[PDB]
């Protein structure tokens, strides 16, 4: 995916703490299993996608990442997303019920304009602890590239995109029940 | 040591009976290595993952690190990723192209066929090299899929596979073009035996058809849908090979249940038009009715699952009695339509990935019977296997084979018994078909 | 393999000499869940935590997930927390209130009393229900604590505490109201062996009054005063059970230690008033002066171990033998005060927790020395339970039974020489009082 | 406990940084063990709150948390935690000496102003990581919901009040030797 | 090694938000394998330290860290430095070819101003997640203490000192091919 | 369990041979424990990690851990850091002074000698002190260096060393002035055998002379110059030790390597000037052209390495049969000037640390090899040790003992096969030299 590519003129402090909060917000929502009120920051047009990760040479460094035709662990339209959070707040979908506990440290957040006002490509990185049942601790990490609308919505902002990078090739959870 | 005795009355075929310490013995795991791992057909994925000479892919047969490499002459070779000299691994990336493969610590170097052509100072301190490459293994293709094993001895792929390959064909053998493999391969780890893994896949369209999977049908069908208004699928049957505790189910005439995982354009294609008449006429030396077959499960024993009607295919790598990898991949029919493809990519990784809304509900489940059986007592009493018991005939006028009621228990008797005679019978001369 | 001549050399009471490999040896660990933990009474909480018809508690015997809940009669049922199918755990959560039980996996579904009541596809698919229900266990109530036993051939409760009774009603019938639970089950891991747990609340006070806890005392003892005041007690005693492996030890005359530990309210409270005069009433069969008797610990074996005097209690889960999970609760006096409740509540957090002043030492203890018996030379020498060799008597006008004391090892002896008898004998013949 | 309830009206960039800044100084202070300069932040009317969480099923979802007069990991004032001060800077406390390793990670802060001025609820998410004599690794991770007053001391606040949200049920780790 | 020394008056807005962002860009560089860019940061008086950090009694505290002249995990020159990223660049670089996943979760941020205009001190706290193979996660915490320079360069700003105080005795990861 | 007949037949020195299950198997590790680590001599550190009378050091002989103490008298004691009483870690620091030890558990207070001097309550409760004090090592130093025995059959450190303490010599007995130890001491792990580690530092050169350092050379270079200016050493020796499987190689007249490693200060100190013309000397008596060998590797078995031209040292701990504890570090000619000791610890650490440019590769190859071992089939075959097979003589005019070329494996199957002595003999009345 290549390092992020920051605007040498960074973003104002305003602009800064707004995204950032944003991010606080949504991880508050997420780790108190409010998913209709996170479902509802979702534009219609979202996209959800968590590519797979792989064990590349330096030469073949390019095909680390899965494309647009591969397999993925998300790859997601408004409209799946839907059935997931059907899933997640129904007594039946065992694998959250009873549900985990989560917490999304989010950190390194970097804000850059596009050619279109009001609309913003963010890149966040992560730590997301996962705690379920007894004794089972999944500890995931990476970082977000976001595009965020501002929205006439309780957060101010909503999801237009999200690609998520995993920092695990081999997934050590068991599943993904978790939102990202 | 266990004696073949012991072995024998670990699965009770006859009465429906499994003892549940066959999930959990480490005495039996190391046996499980050398009598079912290390000469049974293993599935290492599809001809379609190393199309061009020196295209690998780095996988497992059990716990043995193996390197899957394309030849020069379109042949496929699979060898042990283990270097002889001191055990280093000759291949270190997952897949890609390569001119030649060298062990990074002493720079033992082998070519694309697994042969070492180069020793470091071998005239100053040398011994053949033609003796020393890598273990190589057997490798067979079945439509496009590539199995490997080890054992000189054991039959052939078609042999092992025997009665259970009309049930292959109806994901495999469509269309004149053939089967390709979607880009990428699912991996995540499970702490519970493969074995469960293995027998869900085989024989138990049961936990689909009661309660591990009302969340995923939830997730599927329509908003204005609530969970009470989806119909449950009852008609179907069960298939039991004839040899090898391989197994299949399906639901017949129930178009509704394949509409909730894979959608309207699949449900369309699979049972509608030009390419769901042409499989089943080419499916007719078999007699079976394939665009009524929905919602299919399959296990070639011991590690090899998919799901024909979905084309979701995975390999379950042993870990101990007590954990598995999952390494999975889809399949799609080469000629298939673009629009088509997309939408088994789509609900492939909807359903069926790690955070599918099905595959959830599944590890979720075997995680905490794993964990039930670190008890004493939890292993003191035999499990229930007693479903369709005495049920299934071979006179059926539309499948083949051994063929039962779709929520029964003949095909995991049937592989808990191949699983049986496995450990208990040392020579192929008793074992083969 | 272990011979019961080999058991019975691993714990000699006559010299007072213990083989450290019983803390280590993975297969002596597997013969503790067979030979005790499958036939001891094991603890799982006070009645107060299923106080009403389909009240749960999730909990563990040994290793082995169980279901504590109340019946419509008023009685209490102990079953193994797996479906007798494939091994789910039929209840998914820590505790509350049921009306059926219902598995996950396959729907099998089960009443409150643990009886198998309906398989999905039940006339089409198959075996009576009656039979395959989950393992059942004995279950017995002992004054508010509820204890359970696998083993049908083993003796009932009150038999098995016998003599130790008095010593737990120190604690548990001080009022004609009884005890209740305080809400709450704090749940903490320690890599070490259950047998120093164990031990420690049957044995050791000579940890407490040396220098495990002096900077939990620290904390205790009043702002301005350094700990070169506080006074270390010496008087007290020591009883070894006539059989079982139970012990406990008290400080007498001495309301200083109480203090520092639960403050001057609860000092007054077990020592003076009507209260503290009605529980000396109460307990006057036993002849014991109770409110002399202070810091009190106490182990029923194998592994329920309580505080008497603090009100703290604890069960000890096994996790192989360098691992446990301790379960820790506590008790108050069902009319007692609000504010003794509240200052018996904020007292044991501030103690007795995971992050407690004394129980924070009391775990880095353990930790050491697990790791130090990974070592060859660490299992190759005997450890000294020599404390009190010889100095015990059973006609102690003031307590009754084989009393020694305060700093003895005397019942750590018994604990280890039943704990012996339980793995080298295998029928309740020879074994019962 | 629900999604924090953060304020429509954000806390302005002065502030913001002015409470992150404070939580920074303080796992500071904590990491290098600064014990007797971190409790002289604790007000006299303090309450140290850290409740049991368990496994419930959803229906079930309102008895997660234990409360005011069940068990806890911490439920501390100033007198007791003032005896927590003098065990772990004592030479005789074995759990701290020899001292652990720990790092206070310190994210996602989110302002509220109360009904009192200079007196602001803070919400916090961390992951605690500490590390113990030869391989001992022990890693919580949490939310804190604080009651801070500016204060006239090296820090420029107070804590009035604490409660942490630990995201698990069984511990872990075999002690809380740690102050959160 | 004692509490930061943090000045009495915070740095500014701007201030705070130009030295956050410099360490966002940084985890950025490594987190993406820009070894030649992040390498650029470093100026050429560089002093990059990592001690070793030993199981002390309270009363023998002051030994903790070693010193001057003892033995680190890294104690580089730019010279030394240079022949480090040599190595990771390189395709016969085995314990990075195939190369690891890296996440830095960059907190904590305290800068201090020097008697050097332009040159700054400052604090920050991290967790390095370490993914590399199949299986293999590390997972480091720790602290830097770096002085930092205004730079016309790409970040804004070039490193002149990093000691990195990473919270371990015994490393429980089997090398340290990661950079702080 | 493992028949004396079945573990001589897991190394064949005669063939060049390896069964890799000595890498992997449980069994074989706990005997290695008793039979290896439980009489061998080994490492603790240096005279001047202790150089003040109550100076201690905490460290490890096998998984026991131990306690390194400097007496009254200047002498060292090793004792085990266990309490007799119930375990708990007597030393809880890894370094510094004391003036006793005690016991945090119940408070048995020890001297520095490791003699048990004061029991809290011992009127009271008891017995003699004299008899309960922690096992005792032999001690034994070889100039500088700290070495332990369990045993007090097993020879002297002298004996056991035998012809390959000239080669110790070449790094130790350099200046009448001794050598001191660099401050500091890394400890890291590796998920690998110790077996691995010990053999790659008794007689792998072709490991630095083929693939595996290839990116640490790149790191030692000029910027303006690649590998490609980078030459090949070829010329040099290895040593077989005549007993006890201890192993040394060496480059002669290599230059070049030393440079690239250590610096032009260090290489120039090491071959030219006072220093190395006294250092020439006092190792005249061995025969061997001392400032000619550079780049030279040791081993002395089992878990004592070292790189005498780099001053670089290390112990490796065991942690079960997949795992090891990699304590290194450093030393210098304590009369050395300042800048050539500065340059010796900048080197080591840019090198040798966790993570130095030449550690990395080596620590990466052992990961992937153990990783393989946990397969059936790569255990099912014997890896090369043929390398250099018999080659070696013991007639050379610069070099004692039994010697060949520097690339072979002659000192490897020497290691093996004393391994392979002391795992299936019994008595040291066979054993000893
Ligand atoms: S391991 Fe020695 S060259 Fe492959
Ligand atoms: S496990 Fe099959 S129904 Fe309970
Ligand atoms: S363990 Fe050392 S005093 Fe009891
Ligand atoms: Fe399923
Ligand atoms: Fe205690
Ligand atoms: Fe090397």
């Amino acid at each position: 995916f290549k390092t992020f590519e920051w605007p040498s003129k960074a973003a104002g402090l305003e602009l800064q703490n707004e995204i950032e909060q944003f991010y606080y917000r949504e991880a508050q929502l997420l780790d108190h299993r409010a998913y209709e009120a996170w479902f509802a920051l979702l534009d219609k047009d979202i996209h959800y996608f968590m590519p797979l990760r792989t064990n590349r040479m330096i030469r073949e460094g390019e095909l680390e990442y899965s494309g647009d035709q591969d397999l993925a662990h998300f790859d997601e339209t408004h409209e799946t997303m839907y059935g997931r959070i059907r899933k997640v707040t129904s007594d039946v979908g065992w694998a959250e019920n009873p549900p985990s506990r989560t917490r999304h440290l989010v950190s390194n957040v970097i804000v850059k304009e596009t050619a279109t006002p009001d609309t913003f490509e963010v890149n966040s990185a992560f730590i997301l602890y996962r705690n379920r049942l007894e004794r089972q601790v999944d500890i995931f990490a990476g970082e977000r590239r976001d595009v965020l609308r501002r929205a006439d919505n309780n957060l101010g902002f909503s999801i237009a995109k999200r690609t998520i990078l995993l920092d695990a090739s081999t997934l050590l959870s068991n599943n993904l029940s978790m939102f990202f | 040591n266990w004696t073949p005795e012991a072995i024998r009355g670990l699965v009770d075929q006859e009465k429906g009976l499994l003892d549940p310490r066959i999930y959990a013995d480490q005495s039996l795991y190391e046996l499980e290595l050398e009598r079912v791992f290390g000469r049974s057909w293993l599935l290492l994925g599809h001809e379609s993952h190393v199309p061009e000479t020196g295209d690998f892919l780095a996988t497992y047969m059990g716990e043995d690190p193996v390197v899957m490499v394309r030849q020069k002459d379109k042949s496929i070779k699979v060898f042990l990723n283990q270097c002889r000299h001191r055990g280093m691994r000759i291949c270190r990336s997952d897949a890609g192209n390569a001119k030649a493969f060298t062990c990074s610590y002493h720079g033992w170097a082998y070519d694309i066929a697994g042969k070492l052509v180069n020793v470091p100072f071998e005239k100053e301190a040398f011994f053949d090299k033609a003796e020393w490459g890598p273990l190589q293994a057997r490798v067979a293709t079945y439509k496009g899929l590539v199995f490997a094993n080890w054992d000189v001895q054991a039959p052939d792929l078609e042999t092992y596979l025997g009665d259970a390959r009309p049930y292959m064909d109806v994901m495999l053998d469509r269309t004149p073009a053939g089967t390709v493999a979607i880009g990428g391969m699912q991996k995540w780890v499970i702490p519970c035996n493969w074995k469960f893994a293995a027998e869900q896949f085989c024989s138990d369209m049961y936990h689909a058809g009661t309660t591990t999977h009302l969340s995923g049908i939830l997730a599927g069908i329509p908003p204005e849908m609530d969970l009470s208004q989806a119909q449950i699928p009852t008609k179907g049957n069960q298939f039991r090979a004839a040899w090898g505790g391989h197994g299949s189910g399906w639901y017949v005439d129930e178009p509704g249940s394949l509409l909730a995982v894979m959608g309207p354009k699949v449900t369309q294609y699979w049972t509608e038009g030009p390419a769901a008449e042409l499989a089943e006429q080419r499916l007719g030396h078999t007699g079976m009715p394939v665009r009524r077959m929905v919602g299919q499960h399959m296990t070639i024993f011991p590690t090899c699952s998919f799901l024909p009607t979905f084309n979701n295919i995975r390999i379950w790598h042993p870990r101990g009695p007590n954990e598995i990898e999952v390494w999975a991949f889809t399949l799609v029919d080469a000629d298939a339509p673009a629009e088509i493809k997309e939408e088994y990519r789509r609900h492939n990784i909807r359903n069926f990935s790690a955070g599918g809304v099905f595959e959830q509900d599944d590890g979720e489940n075997w995680v905490e019977i794993q964990k039930g059986l670190r008890g004493y007592k939890a292993k003191s009493q035999p499990l229930n296997a007693q479903m369709g018991l005495g049920r299934s005939q071979t006179g059926h006028p539309d499948f083949p084979g051994n063929v039962g009621y779709v929520y029964a228990e003949e095909a995991a008797r049937g592989m808990y018994h191949h699983w049986m005679r496995m450990m208990s019978e040392p020579s192929w001369a008793t074992l083969k078909p």
